[PDB]
């Protein structure tokens, strides 16, 4: 949700999203949250799976 | 079209045969090599696995 005066500032100025960080800490992020999902799974199927 | 005209072609052939008998009298010695090592890894980023 955004409201229409922000939206038109943004249109008009031409904005565009910008990063100074690399491919390799965004792909490192998904793999840690990927890595706790594992880790949960792995409990649950161990411990709570009945 | 004279003698004159091969002077530059004599200085060139000259030289040649120079450089060619100064090669024949010169004497050559073998060297030792010391520089055999294991000294040329690579690097870079480990493929950790996740789990």
């Amino acid at each position: 949700a955004v409201e229409l005066e922000q939206l038109a500032a943004y249109g008009l100025t031409g904005a565009y999203p910008r990063t100074n960080h690399s491919v390799d800490t965004i792909v490192k992020t998904v793999n840690n949250i990927s890595a706790t999902y594992s880790t949960i799974a792995q409990m649950l199927s161990t411990i709570d799976l009945d | 079209m004279a003698s004159t005209t091969r002077l530059v072609n004599d200085r060139k052939q000259l030289e040649q045969q120079v450089k060619d008998d100064a090669r024949i009298l010169a004497d050559a010695r073998g060297l030792n090599i010391t520089t055999v090592a294991n000294d040329s890894a690579t690097g870079g980023q480990a493929i950790r696995n996740v789990g």
